[PDB]
C-alpha cells in the first residue's frame, strides 16, 4: 500500500503563476492514475483532470481545459496542477488521488492543498474581549469569549488558559468579510459563579503574520 | 490449487511478431498479481479495466496473455480507441476493454549488432482490424488500379515491414516486449482467482 | 457527458437508526464485459480528504465496517447506513468512473438527529479597545441548540437592521449533537454612539416565542 503527499498551503495575489505538487511514495506506483479534484470553500468536489506518469496521458475536464496545466515527473513520482495566472475566483482547496487504473476508483487520497488567491496583504489580528453579561443567571452558566477580528490569510488557532480550559468551548468558522480580512470569535460557557474566583485568558496564533496575543477576559468594572 | 504460468509469458525466451501475437488461455491457476506492480523493470503498466491492486480478492472466468514485440513509438497504440499502423492493422483493442498493458524495453535482448530484422509488422491493409483480430494474410496488398496476381512491383506491394532494431537507435526506435493482458467472466464458473 | 443527481441534499437520522442516499445517473454505467457498474460512494468528514467506502455499486473498501452498504443498478443507485453513528456524520458522495470527464454527485450531507433543544441566547457589546479603532462589532451567541435552522435579526433601537450581519455556525458537537451560531453585527464608532438600545431576537423551534437579548449603550449590562 502506498500513500500520496502534496505540497504546502499556498497564499498568492491575483495575477501570480502557480504550481503545486502531489508526490506519492511506496511500491507499485507505476500503475497509479493521478486526478486533481476541486473543492471550493463550502462547495462539492469537482473533477479536474487526471495524468498518468509513465507517459504523461493527459486527460482533462471540459470545465478546466485550457485555465489549468497538468504536468508529471516520473523520476521523483510526483504529478503537478499549476495556474499561469491566478484569480480570486480559484481560491479553494485542491487534492490530488490516485486510481491504480484509468477507468478504476480513487482509493488513495492526499491530505489537500489550500490555495488562496485575495488582493489582501498579511496583517496580524486584533483580539478583542467579549465580555460577560453583569446581569445574568445566578444559579446557571454565563458565557464570554474572544473575537479575533480582522486578519489575514488564515489559519488562527484559539485555545483557552493556555489549553487547559476545552469543555464547553465553541470555536467558530471564521467569516470573509468585505475588507478582504477575516473574523473569527471564540466563546465558552462556564459557570457564573466562577465568574470572580477564575481567570479566563484566550490564546491566539497567527502563523502566517508571526502574531502571538493572550487577551484576559473579564467582567467589566462599570 | 496450483501456481500460475504466468511467469512463462513474461519472461519467455522469444518474443512473437505483432501481426502475430500469441495468446495464451490460462485456467485453473492462482496468481497474485503482487509480482507485477512491484517490478520496477516494467517502463509502462496501464490498467483499464479494473483496479491492479484489488486484484487477489476476485475472480474471473477466463484470462488472457496477449504478448508480441513493437516499436518504441507504438507502445501508445495499445489501448482503447487508438489509432495508427499498429493499432489498426496489428493489433486492436475494444473501446470497453477490461485489461491491462505491460510494457518493458528489450534492446539488449531483440537487437543485432548489424540490425535484427526477425520482427515484423503489417504495413499494408484494406480495412482496419476488428479487435482482437489476428492476420497471417501474405497477399500481396493492391495499392493501384491494376490488379496484382501474387506478383509483387509497382503498385503491389508485400504487407509486411522489418524491424530494423539496431542496438544504436534511439529509445523511439528500441524493441519494446508487450503483454497484454485480458479478464472475462461470463456466467459460466470462473477458475482463476487470487488468495 | 454523463450527469449524477442526489438525494437528498440533506438528511439527518437517529442514533442506530438507518440512513439512505439516492444517486440517479443520466447514462447506464455498466461495463458490458464484466457486468460490474463503475459507480462508486466517498465519504468526506470536515476538515478531511474524502475517503472510498464503496466501489463497483456494491463492493466496499477493506476496512469498511459492516454498516455500509451499496445497490442498485442501470442509473439508479443507493447508499445505506444500517446502525448510524455519531462518527459517520459526514457528506457522501457518488461519482461515475465509466468515462473520462470523471463527475461527481451533489453531495449529501448526514447528521444526527436528536429532540429540539433550545439555544441559550447571549448578547456581547463592542470593546472600549475596539471603539479606539474606529468600529463596532456586536456579538450575538446561540449556545446548543437543534436542528440547525434558527432566525437571528437584530434591532437597533427597534429598527430591524439587514445587510450588516455575518453569522457563521460550528460543526454538529460529538456530544450532544447540537450546534451553536454567532452573528456579527458591525457597524461605525459614529453609527454606534447615535443609538442606545442594541437587541437581538432569536427565532427558533425550540422556542415557543422569539427570545430577545438587549442591552443599553452605556449602561453596565
Ligand atoms: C521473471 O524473472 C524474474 C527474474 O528472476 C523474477 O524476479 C520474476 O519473478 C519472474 N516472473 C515474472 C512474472 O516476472
Amino acid at each position: 500500500q502506498m500513500q500520496l503527499v502534496q505540497s504546502g498551503t499556498e497564499v498568492k495575489k491575483p495575477g501570480e503563476s502557480l504550481k503545486i505538487s502531489c508526490k506519492g511514495s511506496g511500491y507499485g506506483f507505476i500503475t497509479y492514475w493521478i486526478g486533481w479534484v476541486r473543492q471550493m470553500p463550502g462547495k462539492g468536489l469537482e473533477w479536474m483532470g487526471i495524468i498518468y506518469p509513465g507517459d504523461s496521458e493527459t486527460r482533462y475536464s471540459p470545465s478546466f481545459q485550457g485555465q489549468v496545466t497538468i504536468s508529471a515527473d516520473k523520476s521523483i513520482n510526483t504529478a503537478y496542477l499549476q495556474w499561469s495566472s491566478l484569480k480570486a475566483s480559484d481560491t479553494a482547496i485542491y487534492y490530488c488521488a490516485g486510481g491504480s487504473g484509468i477507468s478504476t476508483p480513487m482509493d488513495v487520497w492526499g491530505q489537500g492543498t489550500t490555495v488562496t488567491v485575495s488582493s489582501a496583504s498579511t496583517k496580524g489580528p486584533s483580539v478583542f474581549p467579549l465580555a460577560p453579561s453583569s446581569k445574568s443567571t445566578s444559579g446557571g452558566t454565563a458565557a464570554l469569549g474572544c473575537l479575533v477580528k480582522d486578519y489575514f490569510p488564515e489559519p488562527v488557532t484559539v485555545s483557552w488558559n493556555s489549553g487547559a480550559l476545552t469543555s464547553g468551548v465553541h470555536t467558530f468558522p471564521a467569516v470573509l468579510q468585505s475588507s478582504g480580512l477575516y473574523s473569527l470569535s471564540s466563546v465558552v460557557t462556564v459557570p457564573s459563579s466562577s465568574l470572580g474566583t477564575q481567570t479566563y485568558i484566550c490564546n491566539v496564533n497567527h502563523k502566517p503574520s508571526n502574531t502571538k496575543v493572550d487577551k484576559k477576559v473579564e467582567p467589566k468594572s462599570c | 490449487t496450483n501456481l500460475c504460468p504466468f511467469g512463462e509469458v513474461f519472461n519467455a525466451t522469444r518474443f512473437a511478431s505483432v501481426y502475430a501475437w500469441n495468446r495464451k488461455r490460462i485456467s485453473n491457476c492462482v496468481a497474485d498479481y503482487s509480482v507485477l506492480y512491484n517490478s520496477a523493470s516494467f517502463s509502462t503498466f496501464k490498467c483499464y479495466g479494473v483496479s491492479p491492486t484489488k486484484l487477489n480478492d476476485l475472480c474471473f472466468t477466463n484470462v488472457y496473455a496477449d504478448s508480441f514485440v513493437i516499436r518504441g513509438d507504438e507502445v501508445r497504440q495499445i489501448a482503447p480507441g487508438q489509432t495508427g499502423k499498429i493499432a489498426d492493422y496489428n493489433y486492436k483493442l475494444p473501446d470497453d476493454f477490461t485489461g491491462c498493458v505491460i510494457a518493458w524495453n528489450s534492446n539488449n535482448l531483440d537487437s543485432k549488432v548489424g540490425g535484427n530484422y526477425n520482427y515484423l509488422y503489417r504495413l499494408f491493409r484494406k480495412s482496419n482490424l476488428k479487435p482482437f483480430e489476428r492476420d497471417i494474410s501474405t497477399e500481396i496488398y493492391q495499392a493501384g488500379s491494376t490488379p496484382c496476381n501474387g506478383v509483387e512491383g509497382f503498385n503491389c506491394y508485400f504487407p509486411l515491414q522489418s524491424y530494423g532494431f539496431q542496438p544504436t537507435n534511439g529509445v523511439g526506435y528500441q524493441p519494446y516486449r508487450v503483454v497484454v493482458l485480458s479478464f472475462e467472466l461470463l456466467h459460466a464458473p470462473a477458475t482463476v482467482c487470487g488468495p | 457527458d454523463i450527469q449524477l443527481t442526489q438525494s437528498p441534499d440533506s438528511l439527518a437520522v437517529s442514533l442506530g437508526e438507518r440512513a439512505t442516499i439516492n444517486c440517479k445517473s443520466s447514462q447506464s454505467v455498466l461495463y458490458s464485459s464484466i457486468n460490474k457498474n463503475y459507480l462508486a460512494w466517498y465519504q468526506q468528514k470536515p476538515g478531511q480528504p474524502p475517503k472510498l467506502l464503496i466501489y463497483w455499486a456494491s463492493t466496499r473498501e477493506s476496512g469498511v465496517p459492516d454498516r455500509f452498504s451499496g445497490s442498485g443498478s442501470g442509473t439508479d443507485f443507493t447508499l445505506t447506513i444500517s446502525s448510524l453513528q455519531a462518527e459517520d456524520v459526514a457528506v457522501y458522495y457518488c461519482q461515475q468512473y465509466y468515462s473520462t470527464p470523471y463527475t461527481f454527485g451533489q453531495g449529501t450531507k448526514v447528521e444526527i438527529k436528536r429532540t429540539v433543544a433550545a439555544p441559550s441566547v447571549f448578547i456581547f457589546p463592542p470593546s472600549d479597545e475596539q471603539l479606539k479603532s474606529g468600529t463596532a462589532s456586536v456579538v450575538c451567541l446561540l449556545n446548543n441548540f437543534y436542528p440547525r435552522e434558527a432566525k437571528v435579526q437584530w434591532k437597533v433601537d427597534n429598527a430591524l437592521q439587514s445587510g450588516n450581519s455575518q453569522e457563521s455556525v460550528t460543526e454538529q458537537d460529538s456530544k450532544d449533537s447540537t450546534y451553536s451560531l454567532s452573528s456579527t453585527l458591525t457597524l461605525s464608532k459614529a453609527d454606534y454612539e447615535k443609538h442606545k438600545v442594541y437587541a437581538c431576537e432569536v427565532t427558533h423551534q425550540g422556542l415557543s416565542s422569539p427570545v430577545t437579548k438587549s442591552f443599553n449603550r452605556g449602561e453596565c449590562s
